[PDB]
DNA sequence: CACCAGGCACGAG
RNA sequence: CCUGGUGUCUUGGGUG
DNA sequence: CTCGTGCCTGGTG
């Protein structure tokens, strides 16, 4: 299993939107079975470790193929410091 | 009706223009990614030769 | 069990994983997830 | 495409059961029976295909023994051989026969 | 990493000796380094990135 | 006698030439129709046969007295390259291109195909037509644990037991031949009916846990 | 602890916390 | 039309006879993207379904063919595959309806078009 | 001091010999003889 | 050894191996097939 | 990674 | 009750 | 109850 946390997916493998994420955070929970129970793999998503936000959207459906299809949106808020590039 | 179906996407996701066993002697960077910062980038993305 | 939110109809159905994806009204298979219980505070700043 | 045991040529199984063999029919009497004795007397695994074009001033046609028959598509090596009761009625029509699987 | 530690410095490319250079460690806020306004003409840097 | 129809210096010769692989059944058809079209015309094919060799993969030998024949049979062949890429057979060769080549009640055979593909199984008897044969063999059950296959999502390999598939739930046919799933077993060995051309004999090399078991 | 309106996670002393529970925020005593 | 006819030719002799099976190509059709699902049912595909769940902006192409046999003793539509549809242009779904359906299909005024989208 | 303690001596290089491995010497220090081609033979883990 | 030719993981389950490894595999395949031609008839061209 | 042959499950006489 | 694991190759645009 | 046929999978280049 991943280094990071598991108690802010809820019990259908996702994570709600209004919840903060931060660095090293699992916000898709995915297994797969391990070919011959504890018989399986972890194959998370896990957020960046260099970006914390909030989620905004999640967008569950189905592909082409016919299995599950989840998307996830994260929004933050840059602010200008020392170190920010402008132009004219 | 598969076999041209595939072409055309593999020549529009890959830019590759060819074959896909062809990949060598072929010009490539033809279908880029539209850059969507802002409506100037994709004005110009649009109109690029 | 977790609430969604249907992207044509707007209807606020759950399922539980074993459920296929999809809408109980319109039949739209576009959804989204409900908003969490936590309470969602800012530093107005 | 099944062989035959006997001669060795090389044709569909619907032509061994219409027509039966163009060069065994004689003695085998493929025409005029079932479908387990054309499967007994035609193999359908074979290996070797030649294709006889002369049949007299050949040499394939004469190292495979099939330098008296009808040209078409025939097989070096025949998986199986004849049952007990095939080889002893050709016996006793005057045919010997040869096993054609190395 | 604290105070009064001698450390290296560079900025690619490095094309003269002068543009690896041993600093003193001063601990700073924010997330950019705080250099002198002299060493700037043997790096050949400026401040727009 | 065979040693009788030994080739000489009258055979038409033989030329082998290189074709695509995989199309050489094709190529033999192809010579073979253009054969029985020009029979008989004022431009006849003289070649005499057309073969090839499983084990001599891209080669089409093809007998005749002239290269003018061969190079007409070869005319509009998309099968067949090109290039001139044509080579004489000595008459030496001739009987070595025409050879044809066990099985036997107790011997250690191995599967290609099926579940048990890979496992060291035993021929017990063959049937009378002479195509398929008896295997016996160690089963690869679960005594109906996931019950409402394949090779790659097979169980481990176990003797059958009588006894843990009445606990875990069965026609009990003669003592220790017991028919259950379909499938026969017998001291706790499966008997299963396999093809000649999905079985190995030649060349095979026993593991560490077949000496180990066997 | 990392805060929710900051980006940035804190030491805190234990007797600054108050943790939830079935009623309010109960402090040490939960 | 540059390729328009496929003729074949194969001399049976077991009474020759020459059987020639010619092939021709006819008029090329268009359709709307049409959006299947693994269930079976065809509805309109929009540029809007195909970002979300990552499908290829296209439409089907059919081909007329025509088979005769040439015997000398000396029909229906066929589906050859999908094309790309640009968008905002004169075979997409978005330049009918006016300007006020193009809200109800989440697709902003300001979008020129122009690009093709895949997966 | 990430490595563990030897009784080896340590020592520097000081000189790089060029050559060929001779059929001999490539037997000698060979310590398997490689013969299949097949990476996994029973599909079932343990290399063969 | 491995060392030199590492195994690198696709999609998690299903790995992939290096051209080193494949490369090997059809030597030993011709190193097979040629061993197999100096027993059984072979008219020279197969053997060249 | 793409083509070919074999095994499996469904439909009809 | 210690120990600890997510990758090789390209294509197009940017930074100094 | 048994044979014909479409679909899925492993071998091979
Ligand atoms: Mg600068
Ligand atoms: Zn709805
Ligand atoms: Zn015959």
């Amino acid at each position: 299993l991943k280094h990071g946390t598991y108690e802010k997916l809820d019990e259908d493998g996702l994570i709600a939107p209004g919840v903060r994420v931060s660095g090293d955070d699992i916000i898709i929970g995915k297994t797969t079975p391990i070919p011959p129970y504890h018989t399986k793999r972890d194959a998370s998503t896990p957020l960046r470790s260099t970006e914390n936000g909030i989620v905004d959207q999640v967008l569950l459906t189905t592909n082409q193929e016919g299995l599950k299809f989840v998307k996830v949106r994260m929004r933050t808020t840059k602010v200008p410091q020392i170190g920010d590039k402008f132009a004219s | 009706s598969t076999t041209i179906t595939s072409g055309l996407k593999y020549s529009l996701a890959t830019g590759n223009w060819g074959e896909q066993k062809k990949a060598m002697s072929s010009r490539a960077g033809v279908s880029q990614v539209l850059n969507r910062y802002t409506y100037s980038s994709t004005l110009s993305h649009l109109r690029r030769t | 069990g977790v609430k969604y939110t249907c992207g044509a109809c707007a209807h606020n159905f759950s399922l539980n994983k074993s459920d296929p994806v999809r809408c109980k009204e319109c039949g739209h298979r576009v959804i989204y997830k409900a908003r969490t219980k936590r309470m969602i505070q800012f530093d107005a700043r | 495409e099944r062989a035959c045991m006997l001669c060795g040529i090389v044709l569909p199984g619907r032509v061994f059961m219409q027509n039966g063999c163009p060069n065994c029919d004689s003695v085998l009497n493929l025409r005029d029976s079932d479908q387990a004795t054309v499967n007994e007397c035609t193999s359908s695994s074979f290996e070797g295909l030649v294709a006889v074009g002369d049949n007299e001033h050949s040499w394939v046609a004469k190292w495979l023994r099939v330098d008296r028959f009808q040209p078409g598509l025939y097989a070096v090596r025949v998986d199986g051989r004849l049952p007990s009761d095939i080889v002893a009625a050709l016996e006793q029509y005057g045919v010997y026969y040869r096993p054609r699987d190395g | 990493l604290m105070d009064d530690d001698p450390v290296l410095f560079n900025r690619q490319p490095s094309l003269h000796k002068m543009s690896m250079m041993a600093h003193r460690v001063k601990v700073m806020p924010y997330s950019t380094f705080r250099l002198n306004l002299s060493v700037t003409s043997p790096y050949n840097a400026d401040f727009d990135g | 006698p065979q040693r009788l129809l030994i080739p000489t210096v009258d055979d038409p010769g033989i030329w082998g030439v290189k074709v695509r692989l995989g199309k050489e059944k094709d190529v033999v058809r192809q010579i073979l129709k253009k054969k029985l079209a020009r029979e008989g015309t004022k431009n006849p094919l003289e070649i005499y046969s057309a073969f090839q060799r499983d084990s001599f993969k891209g080669h089409v030998y093809i007998e005749a007295r002239k290269a003018e024949a061969i190079n007409d049979a070869l005319k509009g062949n998309v099968n067949v390259f090109s290039n001139n890429s044509k080579f004489l057979v000595g008459i030496v060769e001739y009987k070595d291109l025409l050879r044809p080549v066990k099985l036997t009640r107790g011997s250690y055979v191995r599967v290609k195909n099926g579940k048990f593909k890979g496992d060291l199984a035993q021929v017990d008897e063959v049937l009378e037509n002479g195509l398929e044969a008896r295997l016996k063999l160690v089963p690869r059950l679960d005594y109906g644990k996931d019950l409402s296959y394949t090779s790659k999502f097979r169980p481990a390999q176990r003797l059958f037991s009588e006894a843990e598939a009445r606990v875990h739930e069965i026609r009990r046919d003669r003592d220790g031949f017991v028919t259950y799933g379909g499938e026969e077993y017998y001291e706790g060995f499966l008997y299963k009916t396999f093809r000649l051309q999905n079985l190995i004999v030649n060349s095979i090399n026993p593991t560490l846990n077949e000496l180990s078991l066997f | 602890v990392e805060l929710h309106n900051p980006n940035k996670t804190i030491p805190i002393p234990c007797s600054f916390l108050l943790i939830e529970s079935t009623h309010g925020w109960v402090p040490y005593e939960d | 039309w540059e390729e328009p006819r496929l003729i074949l030719d194969q001399p049976a002799q077991h009474d020759n006879i020459n059987k020639r099976y010619e092939i021709r190509f006819g008029k090329i059709y268009l359709s709307r993207p049409t959006m299947t699902e693994a269930d079976g049912t065809t509805h309109a595909m929009f540029p809007q379904e195909a970002r979300l769940r990552n499908l290829t902006y296209s439409s089907p192409v059919y081909l007329d063919m025509e088979k005769s046999m040439f015997t000398s003793i000396d029909g229906n539509k066929v589906h050859i595959g999908k094309v790309p549809i640009m968008l905002r242009s004169k075979f997409c779904s978005l330049r009918t309806l006016d300007e006020v359906d193009l809200y109800k299909m989440k697709e902003c005024p300001y979008d020129m078009g122009g690009y093709f989208v895949i997966n | 001091s990430q490595f563990p303690y030897s009784s080896a001596p340590l020592r520097s290089v000081k000189e790089v010999q060029f050559g060929l491995l001779s059929p001999e010497e490539i037997r000698a220090i060979s310590v398997v003889k490689i013969e299949y081609p097949e990476i996994m033979d029973e599909s079932r883990q343990r290399p063969r | 050894p491995p060392q030199v030719r590492p195994s690198i993981a696709m999609d998690e389950t299903t790995q992939g191996q290096d051209d080193l490894t494949h490369k090997l595999s059809d030597i030993l395949k011709a190193n097979i097939n040629v061993q197999k031609l100096e027993m059984d008839g072979s008219p020279q061209h197969i053997i060249n």
